[PDB]
């Protein structure tokens, strides 16, 4: 089985030169027949649900059968990589998602898991608190202990010269890439901390711990000085993930509940996303679309938000039978991907315009 | 590093219409507008029926949407356009101008009313109450801005968040004010759940129309009428007139009905309705139609006109009762047309369908025997999308011109899409057809007239003698008395109807009927120039006296003009005002300039004074009644000679002024034409002709000769001739050799007996041959040894069969399916000679090959003395849903020369397919380095080496996503990604080996990409999604670049245009640079120039005054139009369409602007013009 | 027409082209053991004038 952007992509460029943008585009019908009318998410700008990945595709996983944890995509797309428990790196083709290479990464969980904003290098943190650096072409050529606990998430910066680590001592610690030296110690969070961000642009850290008096807190990463505290949630901040645009903070928690904070004004919440039957852990911006959002759940379920909209713009309650680990999104923004404690790996794509989505993932046949 | 854009072809397509009183209230106008292009046109009733231009304005932005409004006491309505992000201009016609006057200008664009989202993708959507009350402008999608009008003449206004609007408008679709209400009723078709076709299965009524009563005073705005179970896939909305209100909705499978009290009403326009809508929906019967992207509007109540896609045109009748309550819907099925963007009607009886792909055109509709025939009045010429271009040498040159050291070229464009889909040749420069040379040294001036419609005669004069050559079938010289051949001539022209001719000389005037001479009454200063226009003919000496002959029944009789000489006259002309343009039935007027520096108009008949321009020399932007002038011609062009243009000489400038009525004194305004002609025994430059292969215009001589052809269009065209260099003398030559042709002195003293080309067009901007191809044209390709051209091209065909992972299903559906459109593409062969297609030479690709790239590559051979062999090359993709894995051949096509069949000469070109073989992989991009086929299949970017039939691989590399195009220059190639910019490559010959030099780290939707070539900087120009130019600079010493590794912009500039095609040809300082070229895909050509450092900053200044002291139209800000992605920027581009505002500059203010910015206006002057000068190609 | 021939460049010197000859800015490669990937042929080494071995960025 396949799914092959490349169709998309060249209906894509063909409409490009005749229609000026998506209000002259043609539209497709609800039939089966009109399957190489489809284009890629840029393509349709105006309108996000395409990407609501509701159909899946397949259940991709080890024989380990062990809980996933990060689960990446190669910068061009070429290869998805999965971050597991037994600390093994595994590659599956972003075409066929089929099995291509394994091999035994760190000797602990592998927690982190981010590349470069220049497609060059793959940063990965481990359980036992080391940091990892990968090439493209999955060599690793330096290793070094960051923290002494177990390290949750990495961020790099837009130079890529420096990265963010978070980790449970409570510490969040600024580091040199090239020199693997620490630069600045950020301390003010009581309990471990779960989720750092990088700011996209700005020099600027979002983090996120399980200390209830200091849920999340703003950095300043050159001076080492704490800029602000958000009492966003009241319990364990799982994720921090600052969009693209470099004006939204969203934040998963604990306590059921995903909120999107404006950084520039951190007194009120833009919104909150409620909908989620048990804890929300996952969360993924969508590479294409602005507003779009996926987002995790600790029963597994896997739902759709949209910035302005109150309630989900679509979701599966029973995408996974386990947490909901990492959500990647392919950089195309067609294919989402879905690590989960359930010890598999999913892959969900747009649903084919006239399905009767009766599967176990929509309805009931 | 540093460039100048400048744009060589203005844009010609549209996408705005509306008729509307644009100059007053007594007269409505089409008002159509494109990208940064806005036109006003008039309906000819005589010429048949065709549009004629009446004003044309450029802006400095897109407009997004255009609406008109009659406001307060109004002469004229005012023009309500909009451009991206959030900007609304109110634009009224100037009548004292001649221009676009700003009577306000809205900004709206504040980072609170983004609520956060940086990418808008929400044009700006003006809407207007048919009241009049109050108009509406959708922002951003969520804030709607109510602009009031009251019933100065603009209320304050305020902006309405949709989202806190009773309910929560979300998305919005469409939204129309309705009819028939006491306040300004907006209704809004929106989705609060938004839905795509894919996810209908678990949600399909998400449409709902809610109707809100705008109260002006009191800022609320409540909900009177709302509906929430429409389709999914409603698109648009029609306010229907009064008589029956309401809405129509148009949904992609049904029609919907809606009123405020009634029921609603829907048909099902086919049986894709059937589960993906719970909306009741009868079956409407006979109608297998579809709505998506259909423009419509009402020619009149309950009956509607409706252009599909595919250019369809159906008239829709709302069949209604006593009570004017809508209860069925009529169908009936009109002519097909154009692809239409938008719709309006005119005068009764008449429909206009603008158009951005493919010609728009002026339809007129009759009832028939209820039903309507719709038949083409006119069309307005459109060089569409041009999706690729290709330079190549015309097949017909004069042997004269084929030893000129410039190259001759012409740009086939593929232009249009679908039905509309085309090829345009296009040409900047008219290159003469010689029939026959004549070498006569030693005349300079010449005369042809008319003996008792064909020239009999043409008028040679010598510096002391004349030539008098006799034309007929053989042209010999007239030995014969009657002709002074004894002296220099003055002015030999037509006296009367044609019927005798006049002859002038520095002794005296005479009057000839053919060879037979009637009288020569002597005339005394020596004369130095005559002016001829009906029987008045008026004689100016070298010291300025004016001396007046006119022709009573035939003789010239004497008239002295009454004329106080206050100042010497310098220059004369007569003008015949056939238009009654002229007003306070032919009429004569004589244009007189003075040593003052002041133009005076005279009645000609009785000397009296009519216009006056105190300063006229300075070459002021707009003349109004009450240095060294050289020549003046003043004449009507046109329909029916309707344009009358003024053509000024003066120091070396050329002045453009064109007569526009304003109102004893002449009420006729002249306004400056913008124009690049550059003009650095009395010889007139102008040199009014009538019917050169049926074209009315004027001859320009000089340095750089010009053609000034205005046709019924009203367009003014300016065509430059320079294939032959400088030209000295011009006249028309109507003849049994040379049939309505014309005839004019090279500088070496050579006569050519030439006539225009038949091919082309010169009612265009450019010369143009537009061929239609009835598909869609994709890519050109053009072949040098064998002068032909390749142009992939593209069908619709229904699709019958669903692949499948390979097995297909046939789709079995109800009668009242839509079949989906299925593209099927051939590679067709096209003769320069005859631009009809070569029979026998079209290779037609599979079921389902899309041609992703074709190109001309250049490839090692042996049997060719050079290195290369110059074939064509193709890369296809079988295009079978994202369920199939997509792969794609290689393509690699010889243009061979065989013996032409029997009767049709064509046949001797003909295709040789030397590889045709499935690679591994789509192939979407192709290139040529060093005589090596580089081709990117798939997410890796090979490079074959062609031997024998089969391509053998030397080098490949990974690469990003999507590599779509890709050019190479000296080994290195530049690739560029569809979302992830581009890649800088090197290819080693000796090591073989293909490297990644640099790449832009940032992502980026690139367009196209070509090369930036100066004296010794290569750069790299980009073009993107959001409409912008990137130079891109391998600079690995820069610190930017870390190690070389990140190419830095360099240079920035905002076309405010797609640009998916380039091309580079040499200067016409300037020893190694090549100008870039690129058409856009709103249909215009633009270059983008290196330059000098010095010369950019100077120009720069130049620029900066130009932004900040002079107004520009709309209010628009040309520094922020130009600015990168504002709708970390570099502004190493000037704009030349700016610094063009510099020419139009009269000299005094030229000189005020150089004295404010610190250098001189002959050095700005040099510098613009030399930048005009080298970028004179085509 | 076909760039190539109306638009000569090969008497072009371009110093973008110099840059790649000379190895402008080419800085060592970093994380002994990196392997690169994309890195051309270094053209010192061809002629034995590369200071750097096995830390240079091109291959050897
Ligand atoms: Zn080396």
């Amino acid at each position: 089985k396949t799914i092959d952007y490349n169709p998309s992509v060249i209906k894509y460029l063909e409409n490009r030169i005749w229609q000026r943008d998506q209000r002259d585009m043609r539209a497709i019908q609800p039939d089966a027949g009109y399957y190489n009318d489809l284009v890629p998410p840029i393509g349709m700008l105006n309108n996000p649900m395409n990407a609501v990945t509701t159909k899946f595709v397949r259940t991709s996983t080890n024989k380990v059968k062990c809980p996933v944890f990060v689960v990446r995509w190669t910068p061009e797309g070429r290869r998805l990589v999965t971050g597991a428990s037994s600390g093994e790196f595994t590659l599956w083709n972003g075409l066929t998602f089929n099995f291509e290479t394994i091999l035994q990464a760190h000797d602990s969980p592998v927690r982190a898991m981010t590349w470069s904003h220049n497609d060059m290098w793959m940063l990965t943190a481990d359980h036992g608190g080391y940091v990892k650096y990968w090439q493209s072409n999955m060599n690793n050529v330096k290793m070094f202990q960051a923290h002494k606990e177990a390290i949750r998430e990495a961020s790099f910066s837009p130079t890529d010269n420096k990265f963010a680590t978070c980790s449970d001592d409570g510490t969040v610690r600024i580091w040199d890439f090239l020199r693997c030296h620490e630069e600045r110690i950020l301390r003010g969070h009581g309990a471990d901390v779960k989720c750092v961000d990088w700011h996209p642009t700005k020099g600027l850290v979002v983090s996120g711990s399980k200390d209830s008096q200091q849920p999340i807190k703003f950095w300043d990463p050159k001076t080492g000085q704490s800029l602000a505290t958000l009492h966003a949630h009241k319990n364990t901040v799982m994720e921090v993930k600052l969009n693209l645009n470099g004006n939204w903070l969203l934040t998963a928690s604990r306590d059921h509940l995903c909120k999107l904070f404006d950084i520039r004004n951190l007194k009120e919440e833009l919104q909150v996303f409620r909908g989620h039957k048990k804890e929300a852990t996952a969360v993924a911006w969508h590479p294409v679309h602005e507003g779009l959002f996926a987002s995790g759940g600790s029963d597994g379920s896997l739902l759709f938000w949209h910035v302005g909209v109150e309630k989900e713009v679509g979701g599966m309650e029973m995408a996974h039978e386990g947490m909901i680990w990492s959500l990647a999104w392919h950089p195309l923004g067609h294919i989402l991907c879905s690590g989960s404690n359930d010890h598999t790996s999913k892959f969900w794509t747009r649903n084919r315009p006239g399905d009767k989505m009766r599967d176990r993932y929509n309805l009931n046949l | 590093m540093y460039a100048v854009y400048k744009q060589a072809h203005p844009p010609t397509g549209l996408e705005f219409s509306m008729y509307c009183n644009f100059f007053n209230n007594s007269e409505r106008n089409l008002v159509v507008a494109g990208t940064s292009q806005l036109y006003v046109y008039r309906l000819n009733r005589d010429a048949r029926e065709k549009l004629e231009l009446a004003a044309s304005f450029s802006f400095f932005g897109n407009v997004m949407s255009m609406a008109s409004v009659q406001l307060a006491g109004a002469k004229r309505d005012a023009l309500l356009l909009s451009f991206k992000d959030a900007k609304l201009s109110v634009v009224e016609y100037d009548p004292g101008t001649h221009d676009l006057k700003t009577l306000s200008l809205h900004y709206f664009e504040e980072p609170e009313l983004r609520d956060g989202f940086v990418q808008n993708v929400h044009t700006p959507r003006v809407r207007v109450d048919p009241d009049g009350r109050c108009a509406a402008m959708l922002v951003y999608g969520t804030r709607l801005v109510v602009l009031p009008f009251r019933r100065s003449s603009f209320l304050p206004s305020y902006i309405i968040d949709v989202r806190a609007l009773d309910e929560k408008l979300l998305n919005i679709i469409d939204l129309q004010f309705l009819h028939g209400y006491y306040e300004p009723t907006l209704l809004i078709l929106f989705e609060p759940n938004q839905t795509w076709p894919g996810r209908v299965a678990v949600r399909q009524d998400t449409c709902s129309i809610v109707a809100i009563s705008l109260n002006i005073t009191q800022k609320v705005h409540p909900v009177i009428w709302s509906l929430t179970s429409l389709p999914f896939d409603c698109t648009q909305a029609l306010a229907v007139p009064k008589p029956i209100g309401g809405v129509v909705v148009f949904a992609v499978n049904s029609l919907l009905y809606l009123n405020q009290s009634v029921p609603p009403y829907g048909v099902a326009l086919n049986s894709l309705t059937t589960g993906t809508t719970a909306f009741p929906l009868r079956t409407q019967e006979g109608v297998r139609i579809t709505l998506d992207c259909a423009q419509a509007t009402f020619i009149s109540y309950d009956k509607m006109v409706i252009s599909l896609k595919g250019g369809e045109i159906y008239v829709l009748t709302l069949i209604t009762d006593g009570m004017r309550s809508v209860r069925a819907f009529h169908f009936d099925k009109a002519a097909a047309s154009v692809l239409t963007t938008s719709m309006v009607t005119m005068e009764p009886g008449y429909l206009f369908l603008g158009s951005r792909l493919g010609n728009s055109l002026l339809l007129k509709y009759t009832e028939k025997l209820a039903t309507y025939s719709f038949e083409v009045c006119d069309s307005i010429l459109n060089i569409g999308p041009c999706a690729n271009a290709a330079v190549g040498e015309p097949a017909f040159l004069s042997e004269e011109f084929q030893n000129s050291p410039e190259p001759d070229l012409e740009i086939v464009v593929c232009s249009g899409h679908g039905k509309n889909g085309a090829l345009s040749v296009l040409q900047k420069s008219i290159r003469p057809q010689v029939v026959t040379t004549f070498e006569l040294p030693g005349c300079y001036d010449m005369w042809t007239v008319i003996a008792p419609r064909r020239h009999g005669f043409l008028i040679l004069s010598r510096e002391d003698s004349t030539m008098i050559l006799q034309t007929g079938q053989e042209i010999m010289e007239l030995d014969t008395s009657g002709f002074a051949t004894q002296g220099p001539t003055v002015f030999a022209g037509n006296i009367g109807d044609n019927r005798y001719i006049v002859q002038v000389s520095p002794l005296g005037i005479r009057l000839l009927e053919g060879v037979n001479q009637l009288h020569f009454i002597p005339v005394d200063a020596p004369i130095v120039q005559c002016a001829v226009a009906d029987p008045y003919v008026v004689i100016m000496s070298a010291e300025g006296h004016v001396t007046m002959f006119l022709l009573k029944s035939h003789r010239l009789a004497l008239h002295k003009p009454p004329l106080h000489h206050q100042s010497k006259v310098i220059t004369l002309c007569l003008y015949r005002d056939l238009s009654g343009m002229f007003t306070t039935e032919p009429t004569h007027w004589c244009l007189l300039v003075r040593e003052n520096g002041t133009m005076e108009i005279y009645q000609l008949p009785d000397w009296r004074l009519v216009f006056l321009v105190k300063n006229f020399p300075v070459g002021q932007r707009v003349l109004v009644d009450s240095p060294l002038v050289k020549e003046v011609l003043l004449v009507a062009l046109g329909s029916r000679q309707s344009r009358p243009y003024l053509l000024v000489h003066v120091d070396q400038e050329l002045l453009i002024y064109e007569a526009f009525p304003h109102d004893g004194n002449l009420k006729v305004r002249f306004k400056k034409v913008p124009h690049n002609i550059n003009f650095r025994g009395r010889v007139a430059r102008f040199r009014y002709f009538e019917d050169i292969y049926g074209y009315s215009g004027v001859f320009i001589c000089g340095p750089s000769p010009h053609w000034l052809l205005v046709t019924g269009r009203g367009a003014l065209r300016l065509h430059p001739m320079a294939i032959d260099g400088p030209v000295d003398s011009f006249a028309p030559f109507h003849n049994v050799n040379c049939p309505r042709g014309f005839l004019y002195f090279n500088r070496q003293g050579e006569l050519r007996i030439s006539v225009l080309p038949a091919y082309l067009s010169y009612d265009a901007p450019w010369p143009v041959r537009k061929i239609p191809l009835r598909c869609t044209a994709h890519y050109v390709a053009y072949h040098v040894e064998s002068k032909v051209y390749a142009v992939a091209t593209s069908t619709n065909t229904p699709c019958a069969r669903i692949p499948r992972m390979k097995e297909f299903e046939t789709i079995e559906r109800d009668e009242r399916y839509i079949h989906p459109q299925q593209e099927a593409f051939s590679i067709q062969l096209i003769s320069p000679v005859s631009w009809e297609a070569i029979p026998n030479a079209r290779i037609e690709l599979q079921e389902w090959e899309h041609v992703t790239c074709m190109k001309t590559v250049s490839l090692r051979s042996e049997e060719t003395v050079s290195g290369l062999k110059g074939y064509v090359a193709a890369g296809t993709c079988l295009m079978q849903g994202e369920e199939v894995t997509c792969r794609g051949r290689i393509l690699i096509m010889d243009v061979i020369e065989v013996v032409p069949e029997p009767g049709q000469p064509l046949t001797k070109n003909k295709f040789k397919v030397l590889y045709e073989k499935e690679q591994k992989g789509p192939v979407t991009a192709l290139c040529h380095c060093n005589g090596h086929l580089v081709s990117a299949i798939g997410q890796k970017i090979f490079l074959w080496s062609l031997r024998a039939s089969e391509l053998t691989g030397m080098a490949f590399i990974d690469t990003q996503l999507y590599i779509h195009q890709m050019i190479s220059v000296k080994n290195f190639i530049l690739a560029a990604d569809v979302m992830k910019s581009i890649s800088l490559l090197r290819y080693q010959e000796e090591s073989k080996t293909l490297s990644l030099v640099s790449r832009d780290a940032k992502p980026l939707e690139v367009y196209s990409v070509d090369f930036m070539v100066d004296n010794a900087q290569l750069g790299f120009l980009v073009s993107d999604r959001d409409r912008n130019l990137m130079v891109y600079m391998y600079l690995p010493e820069a610190k930017e670049s870390f190690g070389g590794m990140r190419l830095l912009r360099r240079a920035d500039f905002h076309v405010g245009a797609h640009v998916n095609t380039f091309w580079r040809t040499p200067c016409r300082v300037w020893e190694n640079k090549h100008i870039t070229w690129f058409a856009t895909l709103d249909g215009g050509i633009g270059l983008l120039l290196p330059m000098q450092e010095k010369t950019y900053r100077r120009l720069l200044m130049l620029q900066n005054a130009l932004t900040t002291m002079l107004p520009h139209h709309a209010g628009l800000n040309p520094r922020a139009f130009r600015m990168l992605h504002v709708d970390n920027a570099v502004r190493n581009v000037l704009d030349g369409e700016l610094l063009n505002r510099y020419l139009y500059l009269s000299t005094m203010e030229r000189s005020e602007l150089a004295k404010k910015i610190g250098t001189t206006p002959d050095i700005i002057l040099d510098d613009l013009l030399e930048t005009d000068r080298v970028t004179a190609h085509f | 027409g076909m760039q190539e021939i109306i638009a000569s460049v090969d008497h072009i010197k371009f110093d973008l082209e110099i840059a790649v000859e000379q190895q402008l800015g080419a800085q060592p490669l970093p994380f002994p053991g990196m392997d690169k990937s994309g890195a051309a042929v270094c053209e010192f080494f061809l002629k034995a004038a590369c200071g750097k071995g096995g830390m240079c960025p091109f291959r050897h």
